[PDB]
């Protein structure tokens, strides 16, 4: 969740 | 001369509309929302006012940045986990705007992973320059307001952790941008070439380009008054990464001496 898990998270 | 009404400058101005609509789905607060809030020119119940240690525990009675709850005890970490929490959501809402940018989907992954990581910072100290004014900044939605002499009062580590972010939103303010300004600068950020690690640099600029050209259109339109803003805003970039390197250099100390 290192900000590198959040926006692949929100790029789906 | 060199402006004129041709298919060229229309989709300039469709596309400016285009990243408006979005803006507004994307970010719940606006600026134009966020300005009527600050000036009292709405009436939206006159949200709340911290402006000294009594004002902050008494405005805690309140739905606030204790979301969650009974972490960190002490106000100066507590604040400061509020500001992060809020940061995580507007990657979220800054990534929900970049998809509706024409052809940033359509770019590699990993470069849309490398343009984000990147750029939210940028773009969340650009959209909080809205909610501020000289003296403080809308917390909590609009529903609260914490002045920046409180903030600057914290101890010597947090008492310097949002006074960059005044003094750059004075100066950037003053520059009087809306919303219609703004969006398309936001995907300037985005689009930038130079973000180290991006594999296709060409279609990225490609982008840039054609965002650059529409707010440049964009700028000449809504502000006659201001010559060479679109020049302004391009130095402005600058100034954002200094806040960033700040922002880093602070989380040093963290990691230091914070236990
Ligand atoms: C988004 C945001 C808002 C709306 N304000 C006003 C604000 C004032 C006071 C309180 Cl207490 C507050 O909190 C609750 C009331 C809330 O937001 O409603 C909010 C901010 C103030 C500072 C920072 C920041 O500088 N954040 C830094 C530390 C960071 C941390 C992490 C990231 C990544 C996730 C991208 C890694 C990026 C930047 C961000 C924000």
């Amino acid at each position: 969740m290192g900000l590198e898990a959040i926006i692949r998270k929100a790029l789906m | 001369d060199k402006m004129q009404l041709n298919p060229e400058s229309a989709d300039l101005r469709a596309l400016a509309k285009h990243l408006y609509d979005s803006y507004i789905k994307s970010f719940p607060l606006t600026k134009a929302k966020a300005r009527a809030i600050l000036t009292g020119k709405t009436t939206d119940k006159s949200p709340f006012v911290i402006y000294d240690m009594n004002s902050l525990m008494m405005g805690e009675d309140k739905i606030k940045f204790k979301h969650i709850q009974e972490q960190s005890k002490e106000v100066a970490i507590r604040i400061f986990q509020g500001c992060q929490f809020r940061s995580v959501e507007a990657v979220q809402e800054i990534t929900e705007y970049a998809k509706s940018i024409p052809g940033f989907v359509n770019l590699d992954l990993n470069d849309q992973v490398t343009l984000l990581k990147y750029g939210v910072h940028e773009i969340i100290y650009t959209m909080l320059a809205s909610l501020m004014n000289k003296d403080g900044v809308l917390i909590s939605e609009g529903q609260g307001f914490m002045t920046r002499e409180f903030l600057k009062s914290l101890r010597k580590p947090f008492g310097d952790f949002m006074e960059p972010k005044f003094e750059f939103a004075v100066k950037f303010n003053a520059l009087e941008l809306d919303d219609s300004d703004l969006a398309i600068f936001i995907a300037v950020i985005i689009l930038s070439g130079d973000r180290p690690g991006l594999l296709n640099v060409k279609p990225i600029e490609d982008i840039q380009d054609n965002l650059l050209q529409a707010l440049e259109l964009q700028l000449k339109l809504n502000h006659p008054e201001s010559s060479q803003l679109f020049a302004k805003l391009l130095q402005k970039m600058t100034d954002l990464r200094q806040i960033v390197t700040e922002h880093v250099q602070l989380l040093q100390v963290i990691k230091k001496t914070e236990t």
